[PDB]
Formats: C-alpha cells, structure tokens, sequence
C-alpha cells in the first residue's frame, strides 16, 4: 500500500530556535500519523499522534503544521533535548510505517 | 357440533390473549396489583 | 450404507402424564420413513439432536463423545459404560483419532436392539427392546438424563457391531396415550396429505370425505 | 365449598443458593463478554435483595419482588457484568441503543429482575481499567443472550483491513475509562440480571422454603413445587411413568 | 502509568534462531495492543508485528512472517518474540512498544518504549 | 399513479420509469383439501388444491381446482 | 346482501381501529419491535 | 465521500455511508478558503 | 455572518474609525506564496450544517 520518506536528512541550529521538518507518503492519510523522537540507542519517546495533535504530559514544544498527507512537525524554542532524532510515522493503514528519520545538531 | 363448541370454550381459557400467562393464578403469584390489572384486563377481555 | 426409520424414534416430550387422549406436540423428532445412515467408529454431525441405536451380543458400544471439534482448546462431552454405572464428563480433552482433560463437570448414575435420542442444554432417552435391519415396530423412548451443561455441540463419535444413526428434524407430532400413559402410537403431521389429516381432525382413523388440512400460498 | 386449609409442598432442598458468588464476586466480566451463573436445586432469599439498600435498580419484569418467595422457578441464569452508570436503563428489555444491540440484547418479553450498583469504590483504577470493555462495532446486531467473544477487525467502508486496524479498520471493541474522578453517568456499575423459567414447573430455585403436611377428601388450596390451584386431593390409580 | 521493562543483549551466529522478552512494571497490560520494531543501527525504524495479551491474536508484516513470531501470556504481564534465519542483515536494537488498541478508533501511538535488546553477530 | 378496485384494493401501477401501466393480482393461494375414502378402506388419498392453475403447484385441472393423485375417469358414477 | 357484506369486510381493511395506520407494513417500518406488538394488537382485535 | 479531492470528511452526528439513502429536508452547506493546518478550528466544541 | 470592516478599539486611544496604535482593522491576510509548507497553504473547503 504506502511507502515513506522523510526530509532533510538533516539540519544545524541553537538552542531557543525555531526549526521544521516533513514527512511524505505515496497517498492520502486522513491525519491518521504519528511522530517520534529519541537519542541513539535509547528508548523513543512520542510527540504527536495525529496530523497536529500533542500528547498530554509532552510540554508545547512542538506543533504539527499539516492535513491530509506529506505533513510537517516544527519544534518550537528548540530545546537542548531536540538534539534526539526525529520519526514520522503513518498510522492509516497495516503495516503502520515510519519514516527513515531526520537529524538535528545544536 | 356440542363437543366440539365446548372443547373450544375449555381450550379458549388456555390462550394467553397477550397477557403474561394464561393461568390467572400465576399473574396474582407473580404480579403487584396495579401491574396485575393490566394483564387481568387482557385475559378478561379475551374469556369474555 | 442406509436403511428405513419406519415410526421410530418417538419419545415422552414432557414431564406430563396423559393417558386415553391424543395429543398434539411440536418439538424435533425423527421425522418418519427418514433415512437413517447405517454403520458397523467416524465422527459425524449433530445438526440439531440424533436418534442412535444399536445391537450387539457383548454390549459393543461403551459409550459417546459430542462437541464443537472433538479436540482441546474448545468445550466437548463425554458418555461411557463403566459395567457398574453411566459415566459423563465434560472436558477440553484432546481425543485421538480413534480412543476407546480441565473438565467443567462430572456426573454418574444380536438378538436385542438399544434406542437413544441426544438432542439439546443436554437431554437423553432411551429404550430397549428384543429384536430378530431395523425393525418396523412402534416403541417410546424414556427420558434417562437432563443436564444443565449447556454444551455447544456440532459433531459426535462413538465408543465402541450395528448401529444406525438419523437426525432429528422440527416436526409435529400426533401422540397416542393409553388407558396406562404409555405413547403407544403417534402421526408425524408433516410426513404425507392422510397424516397431515390425521392432525387437523386430531384422529387415527379418518372417515371418508374431503378435509382442508392446510393452506398453499 | 371454600378451602378448609392452604398446603405447601417442595422437595428436600435445605442448601442455600449461591448468589454471593454472583452479587459479592471479586470478577464481574465486562458487558463485552458478560457472566452467566446456572442456579439449581437450592433456595434463595430475594428479599434480601430489597432489605438491602445499596443498589441503584431493581427492577423487575413480568414478577413483582414483594410476593415472589410463593414461587418456585426450573432455573434461573444469573448473568452478571459491569458498565458505566448512565446506560444502566439500556438493558430493560427492548430498548435499544449501543449496549443493547452490540453487547447484552434482553429478550423482548423478560421474566427476570434487573439489579445494580455504583462499583467505583473497588473497581475504579488510576490507569483508567482498561480490563473492563464494551463493543461497539459489529456486522449485525445480536439475538437475545446471544454471546460473542469475537474480536477480528470490523470495516465502516469499502477498505480491506486484512486482521489489523487503521483508517477505516476498526477494533471492535473499548474501555469506559473508569478513573476514580468521574461523574456519576461515567462511574463503573456493577450490574446483575436474574432471567427466571416457569415451563413445565420442575421447580429446582426456590424462595424460602416454610413447607406443611397433606390433607386428603376434603378441600383445601395448594401448592407443589410452586404449581397452584384449589381442590380435593385424593389418593390415585394414576400409574406415572417414574419421570412424570 | 506503566513502564515497559525488557530482556538483555545478545552475541549470535549467521543461520542461528533467537530469544527476547517484554513485560510490564509499575502496572500492567490492561489489554493494550504491544508491538515489536527494529532499529537497524542509524536507519528508520521497521515494524514486525503486533500482539494483543488479552486475547492472544497476533499479526506481521510481511518482511517477518515466517522469520518471527511472537507470544504473550496476561497471566504475568509479559510478551515473547522469536526470530529465525539470523544475520541476512538483522544485527539490529529490538524494541517492544505499546499501543492503546481499545481506547479510540485510532491507533499505533507507541507512548511507551522497552529498555531495547542488541542482537548481533560478532 | 396507482389505480384501485371497487372495494378500494390497489390492483394496478404505473412503473415511475417507463410509464407503461401494470396490473397487480394477488400470489396464487388455497385451501389444500385432502380428498381420502375411510381409512377403514384404504390409505390411499388425493389432493385438491383449490382454486388453482395445476402449473403453480395423476393430474387433473378441475374447475374446483387441480385435483392430484385421482386419476380421471369418464363413465359417471 | 352477500356483495355488500364481503366488500363491507374488505373495507374494514382500511379502518385502522385507533392504530397509528391501517397498512400492517407501515407499522412495521415506522415503530420499533415492543411499540409496534401494541399497534398490530388494535389491528388485530379490529379485523378479528 | 468517494472523492479523490476531498480531505476531510468529518461526520456530526451523522456518516457519509448512511447520507445517501438519508432524507433531508434542511440542513445547509458553505463554501470557504482556508490555511490547512487550522482547520480543526471548524470543529465544534473548541477555541480558535 | 459578519462582512464588518470598520476599525475596532483594543485601547482607551480613539479610533474616529480610522486605524493606528490599540485601534486595529478587524481582518488578517492568511498569505499564500507559493513557497509555503504543506500545513501552510490554501485549502479549499466546504461544511454541512
Ligand atoms: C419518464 C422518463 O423520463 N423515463 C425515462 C426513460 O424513457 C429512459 O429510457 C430511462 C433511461 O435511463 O430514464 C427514464
Ligand atoms: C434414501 O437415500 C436414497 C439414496 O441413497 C434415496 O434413493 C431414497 O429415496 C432415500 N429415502 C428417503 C426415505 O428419502
Ligand atoms: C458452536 O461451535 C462452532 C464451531 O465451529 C461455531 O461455529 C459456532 O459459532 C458455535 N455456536 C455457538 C452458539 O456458540
Ligand atoms: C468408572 O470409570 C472410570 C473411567 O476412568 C474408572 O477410572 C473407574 O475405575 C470406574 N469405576 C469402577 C468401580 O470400575
Ligand atoms: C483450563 O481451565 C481454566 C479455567 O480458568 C482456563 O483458564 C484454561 O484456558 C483451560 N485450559 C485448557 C487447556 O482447557
Ligand atoms: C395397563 O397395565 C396393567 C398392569 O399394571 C395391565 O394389566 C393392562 O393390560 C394394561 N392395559 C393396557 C391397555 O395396556
Ligand atoms: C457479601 O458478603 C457479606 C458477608 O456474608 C454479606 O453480609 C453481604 O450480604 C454479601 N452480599 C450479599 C449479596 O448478600
Ligand atoms: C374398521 O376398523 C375397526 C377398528 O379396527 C374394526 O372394528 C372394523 O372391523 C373395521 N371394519 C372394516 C370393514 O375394515
Ligand atoms: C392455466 O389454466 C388453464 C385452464 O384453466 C390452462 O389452459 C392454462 O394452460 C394454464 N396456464 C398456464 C400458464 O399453465
Ligand atoms: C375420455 O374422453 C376423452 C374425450 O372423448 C378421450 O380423449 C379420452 O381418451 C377418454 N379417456 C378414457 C380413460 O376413456
């Protein structure tokens, strides 16, 4: 059914700063997506669970800038944490398929 | 043809006519009087 | 391999004593003159209940096993002569493919022929008669067991050599009580247009005429 | 000729019925996949049921609570399970609405006492129990006390779930989400369902028992396993089958 | 809540067939959907399959079916994958996460990750 | 768009689509009557459907209806 | 007398007996199950 | 609802399997142009 | 509905009903170039009431 992409691969920035990345998918998605975060080896962590939507306890440090497919996340004041690496994730249909993940450096 | 009325007069007192049991004992075993008239009623307005 | 029914298969279909009357009764029954499927071992269905019988000269069958898939994992059943007492278990046993386990419940209590009826929660009736290939006679079945097991149940074997096995279908049945209460004859009603007859004027015997038994539509 | 007398007459059952294992029972399964307890050969005490205070319902269809110890029923299937307060009216039989059809359909015409209770005192969780569920999508709607424990994904659309959930592949099935902090439609009941059987009246659940001797040739008003009316009993030549 | 806590690292040989567990602390698997992933060192992440502890009932993609299985017992909180055929390319860090198959019509937010278990080759 | 009976059956239609104009009859039904001498004499019976055309059902097409099993005889008894 | 009293029988199909409607059908559609026994039992006590 | 165009389909005590065979006789539409990431604003409920 | 374009007062500073500090016109531009991420762009859209 779906494959994924996710985009750039990487970028650089300072902590407080305003910083965006996307995801992209063969098809429409109905919001149904996920994003993702973690350091190198660690467990991950969720951000948000639908097209815009934050998880509860997750601090207003990101926003989902997107509808339908090809979404966007932005971090938002980037926080020293932010240096993990990011996942999109599409939840629309089985399997339920990441992205191949994005960078950020500090 | 005397029978046959009579035994349709016994069977008739075996049907329920839409009330809860065509035995009026078990309605006055089962059932408080102000729900018990309704079904009364109905077996009363179908013997008649 | 098959054979006749003829009026077998009849049994008392309540805990009602009637006797010197006819009386009309819609239950299953094996529906008259109905194949049976002849044996001398294979699972088979259990579409709604089965009339079984049987003759042996040693007692051959020792007993059944009925259930959804005769396996573990899903509930099942299981009846056995034990020579001093009748034997029922019901169990999630794995059966082999030819015997002769966690269980929910438990209980206990060629020249002649056996009759049972097992239909469904579970009942049984019986009876047991000389015999010289099924035999035309009429005879009643007694009731023996009714237990509350509430099994589902699709499929049965038998433990064990002749015996016969036919379904039972939903039927109504004209049944014949005596001065003494014993069903000593009856009339499937929808068997053929005289019995069917029988049935509206509640008879065994019809005198000559024309009667509306019924209405096409 | 009035009654000289009034009888009663029931078997020899002096052990009591088990209903603590279905009212006091650490496990009511959720309304997805609800408990049923058969009662047999034993005798009750339904007024307990009212002399008690603590429930919300208790309400009774086709019997009255009051007079119900002068009855005596074949069986009777405790089913018992546990919901959010609100919906507690859906299960009168014939109403319909999501649990009703989806989950525990009562038959259109009920001889059976419907009995619950506010549960959140023990059967609230900080983690919202998500052990407790009812369904919510299915292909039909089910047949009275028809059970299913099914759980294979459900379609709203044209979309090929192939046995996994997404947009347009649903789980059949969720939690109320019983936190202790709630509103009262919102808290989890506890709830129980007494369907009562009068067929061919072979009496094996009971009221209390209280039973009296015989009176023969002359009349008197009666009752034998709960089966009543008024008349000379006698002895007979009745030959009874020993089943009869 | 809950916390999902998991088996230690593996060292294997190319052909060999393998072991790893997750389970609850801190609480328990109240009937939520648990999944298996791969993290292949630096790439995307790569989902194998899905179990849910209440009933049993088990799914893959089909990059693993037949490779892997999987298994959970409610009785003590706790899920089991296996895996078959080893090092085609599958020197990876194994993840478990949770998901709440049974509280909305959505699904696959994996809030909750295992401590993660290295299998490789060396 | 609909036409009635004297005693106000509906009994015939308009198709709304192409406005050509049906008439309705009622599916064919009877009393089925079993003909039989006493049992005394014989098991044997026939069956009269009345009211009936033999094809919606020996065979024999009375005007009473098709009578089944009587075999049809023409000296007259 | 005859014609007059089979065509007053069949007229006595539209009356609908303090019904909701005297066609059996609509009952059917328009009424859930346990409402729809009380309507049918009016059309059944006026016909019979 | 078989629109390749459409993106968001949200249903309000209502769904787009049901409409087709559903009757109305009011229940009005509008037309409008928006940034894709405040839509949910359209929603009921919510503040915005 | 509401077409309304005269200024609105976000102050005690008089608008006269024309626009200055704390005195705002009631309407924003949503800014459409086309170098703009997919959550930032035009949609169309239509509701049923
Ligand atoms: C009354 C009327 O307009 N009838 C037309 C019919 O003539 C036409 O053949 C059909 C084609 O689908 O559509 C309808
Ligand atoms: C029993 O089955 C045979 C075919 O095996 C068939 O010819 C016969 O008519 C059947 N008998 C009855 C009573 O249906
Ligand atoms: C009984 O078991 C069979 C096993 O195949 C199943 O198909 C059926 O749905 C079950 N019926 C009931 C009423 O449980
Ligand atoms: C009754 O049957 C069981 C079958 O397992 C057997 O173990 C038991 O010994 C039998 N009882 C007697 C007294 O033979
Ligand atoms: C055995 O019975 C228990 C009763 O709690 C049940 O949990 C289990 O699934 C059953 N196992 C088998 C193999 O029948
Ligand atoms: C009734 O039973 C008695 C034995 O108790 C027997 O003598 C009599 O012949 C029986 N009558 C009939 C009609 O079977
Ligand atoms: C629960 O158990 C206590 C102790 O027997 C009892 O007093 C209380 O009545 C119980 N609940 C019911 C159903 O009676
Ligand atoms: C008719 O049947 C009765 C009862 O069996 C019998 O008494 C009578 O002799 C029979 N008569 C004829 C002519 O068959
Ligand atoms: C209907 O009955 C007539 C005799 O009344 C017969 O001639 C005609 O062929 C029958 N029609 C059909 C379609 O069989
Ligand atoms: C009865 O009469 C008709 C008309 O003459 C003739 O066709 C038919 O063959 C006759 N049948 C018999 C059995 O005599």
């Amino acid at each position: 059914d779906i494959q994924m992409t996710q985009s750039p691969s990487s970028l650089s920035a300072s902590v407080g700063d305003r910083v965006t990345i996307t995801c992209r998918a063969s098809q429409s998605i109905s919001n149904y997506l996920n994003w993702y975060q973690q350091k190198p080896g660690k467990a991950p962590k969720l951000l948000i669970y639908a097209a815009s939507s934050l998880q509860s306890g997750v601090p207003s440090r990101f926003s989902g800038s997107g509808s339908g497919t090809d979404f966007t996340l932005t971090i938002s004041s980037l926080q020293p944490e932010d240096f993990a690496t990011y996942y999109c994730q599409q939840s629309y249909s089985p399997p339920p398929t990441f992205g191949q993940g994005t960078k950020l450096e500090i | 043809q005397n029978a046959q009325a009579l035994n349709t007069l016994v069977k008739q007192l075996s049907s329920n006519f839409g009330a809860i049991s065509s035995v009026l004992n078990d309605i006055l075993s089962r059932l408080d009087p102000p729900e018990a008239e309704v079904q009364i009623d109905r077996l009363i307005t179908g013997r008649l | 391999a098959y054979t006749n029914s003829f009026t077998r298969g009849v049994y008392y279909p309540d805990k009602v004593f009637r006797s010197s009357v006819l009386h009309s009764t819609q239950d299953l029954f094996l529906p008259f003159f109905s194949n049976v499927t002849w044996f001398h071992n294979p699972v088979l269905p259990f579409n709604d209940g089965v009339y079984f019988a049987s003759t042996e000269k040693s007692n051959i069958i020792r007993g059944w096993i009925f259930g959804t898939t005769l396996d573990s994992k899903t509930q099942s059943l299981l009846i056995v002569n034990n020579a001093t007492n009748v034997v029922i278990k019901v169990c999630e046993f794995q059966f082999c493919n030819d015997p002769f386990n966690n269980c929910t419940f438990e209980y206990v209590s060629f020249k002649n022929l056996r009759e049972f009826v097992f239909k469904n929660y579970f009942k049984i009736y019986s009876k047991h008669t000389p015999i010289n290939d099924l035999p035309q006679g009429f005879s009643a079945l007694e009731p023996l067991v009714d237990l509350p097991i509430g099994i589902n149940i699709t499929r049965f074997q038998t433990l064990l050599a002749a015996y016969y096995v036919g379904y039972l279908q939903p039927r109504t049945f004209l049944l014949k009580y005596n001065e003494n209460g014993t069903i000593t004859d009856a009339v499937d009603c929808a068997l053929d247009p005289l019995s069917e007859t029988k049935c509206t004027l509640k008879s065994f015997t019809v005198e000559k005429g024309i009667y509306q038994t019924s209405n096409f539509r | 000729v009035q009654p000289t007398e009034s009888i009663v007459r029931f078997p020899n059952i002096t052990n009591l019925c088990p209903f603590g294992e279905v009212f006091n029972a650490t496990r009511f399964a959720s309304v997805y996949a609800w408990n049923r307890k058969r009662i047999s050969n034993c005798v009750a005490d339904y007024s307990v049921l009212y002399n008690s205070a603590s429930f919300s319902t208790f309400k009774c269809y086709g019997v009255s609570p009051t007079k119900l110890n002068d009855l005596c029923f074949t069986n009777v299937y405790a089913d018992s399970f546990v919901i959010r307060g609100d919906e507690v009216r859906q299960i009168a039989p014939g109403q319909t609405g999501k649990i009703a059809d989806y989950n525990y359909k009562l038959p259109d015409d009920f001889t059976g006492c419907v009995i619950a209770w506010n549960s959140n005192n023990l059967d609230s969780k900080v983690g919202g129990n998500y052990n407790y569920l009812y369904r919510l999508f299915r292909k039909s709607n089910l047949k009275p006390f028809e059970r299913d424990i099914s759980t294979e994904i459900y379609q709203a659309g044209s979309t090929p779930c192939n046995g996994v959930e997404g947009f347009n592949c649903y789980f059949p099935l969720q939690s109320y989400g019983f936190q202790p902090t709630n509103g009262v439609g919102y808290q989890p009941y506890r709830v129980v369902v007494l369907s009562f059987e009068l067929l061919h009246a072979p009496a094996t659940v009971c009221g209390p028992k209280k039973s009296t001797n015989l009176v023969k040739n002359k009349c008197v008003n009666f009752n034998f396993n709960g089966l009543t009316g008024t008349g000379v009993l006698t002895e007979s030549n009745k030959k009874f089958l020993p089943f009869q | 809540q809950v916390q999902l806590v998991q088996s230690g690292a593996e060292v294997k040989k190319p052909g060999s067939s393998v072991k790893v567990s997750c389970k609850a602390s801190g609480g328990t698997f109240s009937s939520y959907a648990i999944s298996w992933v791969r993290q292949a060192p630096g790439q995307g992440l790569e989902w194998m399959g899905r179990i849910i502890p209440m009933f049993g009932i088990a799914n893959y993609a089909q990059k693993f079916q037949g490779r892997v299985t999987i298994t959970a017992d409610k009785s003590t909180s706790t899920a089991y994958l296996e895996l078959s055929s080893l090092r085609s390319e599958d020197t990876a860090v194994y993840y478990c996460a949770r998901y709440m198959v049974t509280r909305d019509q959505y699904y696959y937010d994996m809030d909750v990750w295992g401590q993660g278990t290295t299998v490789t080759v060396s | 768009q609909f036409g009635r009976d004297i005693a106000d059956t509906t009994d015939a239609v308009r198709d709304p689509q192409t406005l050509e104009i049906l008439d309705i009859t009622p599916c064919s039904f009877g009393g089925v009557s079993v003909i039989t001498p006493g049992t005394n004499t014989s098991n044997e019976v026939a069956v009269l459907y009345q009211d009936v055309n033999c094809t919606e059902v020996n065979v024999f097409q009375t005007r009473a209806g098709c009578l089944i099993g009587a075999e049809h005889v023409n000296n007259s008894y």
